[PDB]
């Protein structure tokens, strides 16, 4: 039962420093090849660096001199120290167990790294009130930075909901909407509430929807 | 049988790009590391860097790291030393040397490549006679010569009597004047009895500018 | 570096058919190629290694072939949820490189969109910004056209669109078109309409609301 | 009494890099010119010794290490290098003195369909010390569960086989490598040139 | 980096005598695995590329005559020429290839120590051709002297000149082992005609008193 869980991702200014962590279970970290692979948002996968079972480290030319891969077997964790970060480094970084520096047979869930001189701003939630057999309603999550934002309905189960991908606005702030299709004959019988959580700003806002 | 042959003399203006080459030939060439040595006018030898042509293993001296790029092309057995923007301080003779390993003495040397970096333009020499006199007779051994002034670039060739007169000839090294031009004097030693009977002519040739001067020098 | 080109860029197949993905390399890699599957919101999952062999837990339907420069990923008996983004990775020569990917989608029956429009909330208007949202829900195929008409005047330059991935069960799509304008500009107009052109719609469908 | 350099260079078959051969050479006359005056080599890289200046020098022992690697991996046969071959198969000391010699051997070590006889160690807990040879075939334990000498999950065979095919690119082609190592102890010198 | 220093800067030994050149290293260039110091000696004749004489601090290159011999170990090395021939006149460099970067010594100039020879001094008034161009040049020649060290001073109507004279010296002649010097005084034609006496003053080891060659304009 192999688990790779990552953390440390977030927002950092250009030229700053960040360090991702990757806890590993089900195999010995020091006895295996370990690699970091990043997928830039909307682009392809790119190999970043590798550490050998013997301890040798190699890096991609784009990230050479800036990134540093390491491991701490006492915590079964693989690290990637990112220094002198740039806007192009913005990507979802993955942690992958490497089979002899050839291919990746196990992957971590991934962590998002955002590099911008912008500043964290909390989201604002507005009701998409249903009006006029079935009905549709939702909440509008607008003007936040950076991503991601998680939305849930009626405090952790409803189904039949669609949370659209966030879209970057001309102001430089993301925005998204979550919708849910509900029976029309149950407007006031059930009080519908949307849970919005924007971790990078610790903003946890719940808004009711009603006509 | 390894030997090194370098590219020809280069005259450039500051800020221009230059790329001199070093072609080697012979058996056992695959094991010879090619290094470059700089020798500024009148001063000693400076080691610039080295490269192994087989895999372009390049190692620079810290003084020259980032100032020059050393490369090679193993297809044609040729190594290169290149500048992006030349400075006047780069005016020096450049040698390429070969050795059969790293941390091995340089066995094979090239003939050298003179490089001149100046803001000056090609100008023809002016030749003036140094006439013999009672101030240059010293009994039975008179002295005369020619003054080759204000030319660029080097070199000038000075001959006496179309190369026939060679004994007693002293062609002095050129000196770089503050005007950016070169000046030179060549003098000869002849018996003082032959001033009137024989005619002495100095032949000055400046190939970089077509200048060819035959100056007759006679007592005034 | 070695550049890997995947062909086609995308393809739309039906459950039970066969899909043939290809990977082409700038140089020879001698079967040192691997394939991965990345469902949305999840990490890549190893499918084959060495260009032929399945990994642990990979169903028999997946198959690999080819060698040298040209490779083929042949998934058969396409399950409804067999559709994700598939990458080819070479490890013959450093640096190891991936392809740009090949998307894979399910073709289901054509479904007309359910169009709903939402006026900006009074709470949002107090902030000084008005947002009008048009919702296209449970429609196939993905291709759809949304136009914003304000007082019968086509509105351009202040609308953004967002499409969800294919549904987990219905395999349908959903699109949101949001019209953003200042509160001052919002009350300079009366009728806000959203017109949608789609395969399942014989004629365009318009949903509109007055201000009040 | 000439030195047997021909045996290691002219050998019909070479060893896998993980089991590299070492030929002890002593009490013989060393005509080094047969080596450097050749033209079949694509790489003849010497460190700290001049191959033309050894005829006048005497040594106690000279070692000739021979094996086959890929073209991409020849760069790893050098002091201060890292990689699969330098870390796990054949390591040179940082103060290495001698010459590493390589040449393309596609015509000899590649068979149609693949030779699959030359091997290299893929897994190891720690890097090899310089001039160390590891021939272990024990199942590599990548996890906490003992493998009991059987292959499976978290249990890999430490050795991997080269895919030497004539179609492959130049860097993938087999290359025979001979490394000359010079030893000078306080024992009487036995390896002298003409 | 390893630094190498030589001594003396210039050496003068007679024909057939011994020439000794010292080379001192900042750190040891000895290497235990070979027990050979990674020291080399080079010779550079004027206008010629350097040639490798001795490598590993004691072994001669093929074609080097026996009279060249290298010695020393660690940080001290010496190059010895047994019977100095006239063809050995050059500048000799010591160089270390123990560690990158390679470094050379500052160089040692070797000349033939001949007997003291006073210079022959001649002066040349500018030619009327050069005057017509607006510039006057007065040339003073020190011919066939030894040693190389000499002093030349220009005096125009007993006024010392500064910043208007350039100097050039020949290499040691291959037969008589002498040196020749030329000092050129350059003035504009206007300034040249403002003065009468142009004197060239010479100082040398072979002259009991400073010799002066002078001419009066016209
Ligand atoms: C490994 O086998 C090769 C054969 O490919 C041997 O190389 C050969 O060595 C002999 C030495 O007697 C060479 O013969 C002579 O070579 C010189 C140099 O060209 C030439 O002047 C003579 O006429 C004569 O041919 C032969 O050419 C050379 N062949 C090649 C292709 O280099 C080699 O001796 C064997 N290895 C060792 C370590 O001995």
């Amino acid at each position: 039962q192999v688990q790779l869980v990552e953390s440390g991702g977030g927002l950092i200014q250009p030229g700053g420093s960040l360090r991702l962590s990757c806890a590993a279970s089900g195999f010995t970290v020091s006895s295996n090849y370990m690699s970091w692979v990043r997928q830039a948002p909307g682009k392809g996968l790119e190999w970043v660096s590798v550490i050998y079972s013997g301890g040798s480290t190699f890096y991609a030319d784009s990230v050479k001199g800036r990134f540093t891969i390491s491991r701490d077997n006492s915590k079964s964790t693989l690290y990637l120290q990112m220094n002198s970060l740039r806007v192009e480094d913005t990507a979802v970084y993955y942690c992958a167990r490497d089979f002899g520096d050839f291919y990746f047979d196990y992957w971590g869930q991934g962590t998002l790294v955002t590099v911008s001189s912008a500043s964290t701003k909390g989201p604002s939630v507005f009701p998409l009130a249903p009006s006029s057999g079935t009905a549709a309603l939702g909440c509008l999550v607008k003007d936040y930075f950076p991503e991601p934002v998680t939305v849930s309905w009626n405090s952790g189960a409803t189904s039949g909901v669609h949370t659209f991908p966030a879209v970057l606005q001309s102001s430089g702030l993301y925005s998204l909407s979550s919708v849910v299709t509900v029976p029309s004959s149950s407007l006031g019988t059930q009080t519908y509430i949307c849970n919005v959580n924007h971790k990078p700003s610790n903003t946890k806002v719940d808004k009711k929807v009603e006509p | 049988e390894v030997q090194l042959v370098q590219s020809g003399t280069e005259v450039k203006k500051p800020g221009e790009s230059l790329k001199i080459s070093c072609k080697g030939s012979g058996k056992s060439l695959i094991m010879y590391w090619i290094g470059w040595v700089r020798q500024m006018p009148g001063k000693g030898l400076e080691w610039m860097g080295i490269i192994y042509p087989g895999d372009s293993d390049t190692r620079y001296s810290p003084s020259f790291q980032g100032q020059v790029t050393i490369s090679a092309d193993k297809s044609i057995n040729t190594a290169y030393l290149q500048w992006s923007s030349l400075k006047a301080s780069d005016t020096a003779m450049y040698y390429c040397a070969g050795g059969s390993g790293i941390f091995t003495p340089m066995d094979v040397w090239g003939q050298g490549t003179a490089v001149a970096v100046s803001s000056a333009s090609t100008k023809g020499p002016s030749v003036f006679p140094l006439a013999p006199s009672s101030k240059s007779t010293s009994g039975g051994t008179a002295a005369l010569g020619c003054l080759v002034k204000d030319y660029f670039p080097e070199p000038v060739t000075v001959s006496w009597n179309s190369g026939a007169l060679t004994s007693g000839v002293h062609t002095f090294p050129a000196v770089l004047q503050s005007s950016g031009l070169y000046s030179l004097s060549s003098v000869v030693t002849v018996p003082s009895s032959s001033l009137g009977t024989q005619t002495y002519i100095c032949n000055v040739n400046h190939k970089p500018s077509n200048t060819k001067v035959d100056k007759k020098v006679e007592p005034k | 570096e070695i550049v890997l080109t995947q062909s086609p860029g995308t393809l739309s197949l039906s459950p039970g058919e066969r899909a043939t993905l290809s990977c082409r390399a700038s140089q020879s890699v001698s079967s040192y190629l691997a394939w991965y599957q990345q469902k949305p919101g999840q990490a890549p999952r190893l499918l084959i290694y060495g260009a032929s062999s399945r990994a642990t837990g990979i169903p028999d339907r997946f198959s690999g072939s080819g060698s040298g420069t040209d490779f083929t990923l042949t998934i058969s008996r396409l399950e409804p949820e067999d559709f994700a983004v598939y990458y080819c990775q070479q490890y013959g020569s450093s640096p190891r490189t991936f392809g740009q990917g090949t998307k894979l989608e399910i073709k289901r029956t054509v479904a007309a969109p359910s169009v709903f429009i939402f006026p900006p909330s009074d709470e949002q208007l107090k902030s000084g910004t008005a947002s009008v949202v048009c919702l296209l829900n449970n429609f196939y195929p993905r291709e759809a056209k949304v136009q914003w008409k304000v007082d019968n005047a086509l509105q351009s330059g202040n609308s953004q669109e967002s499409v969800t991935e294919q549904d987990s069960k219905d395999s349908t799509y959903s699109l949101s078109s949001t019209l953003t304008l200042s509160k001052a500009d919002y009350e300079k107009h009366k009728v806000y309409a959203c017109e949608v052109t789609h395969q399942g719609l014989s004629s365009p469908v318009t949903k509109s609301f007055n201000r009040g | 009494n000439l030195c047997p350099f021909g045996e290691v260079f002219n050998a019909t078959r070479f060893a896998s890099v993980y089991a590299w051969n070492r030929k002890r050479i002593s009490n013989c006359v060393a005509d080094y010119s047969v080596l450097y005056n050749s033209a079949s080599f694509s790489t003849f890289k010497c460190y700290g010794v001049s191959p033309t200046k050894l005829n006048d020098l005497c040594f106690t022992n000279v070692y000739a290490d021979s094996f086959v690697i890929r073209g991409d991996e020849v760069r790893q046969i050098a002091p201060g290098q890292t990689g699969k071959i330098a870390d796990y198969n054949y390591k040179l000391p940082d103060d290495f003195t001698g010459c590493v010699i390589a040449w393309n051997s596609n015509n000899l070590d590649s068979k149609v369909g693949g030779n699959y006889n030359y091997l290299y160690r893929l897994f190891r807990k720690s890097n090899l010390k310089p001039f160390e040879r590891d021939i272990s075939t024990e199942i590599y334990q990548a996890g906490s569960t003992p493998c009991n000498g059987v292959e499976g999950f978290n249990c890999y065979f430490p050795l991997q086989s080269y895919g030497f095919q004539p179609t492959n690119g130049v860097g993938y082609q087999p290359y025979r490598v001979v490394v000359l190592s010079f030893e000078l102890l306080h024992a009487p010198a036995t390896v002298c040139g003409p």
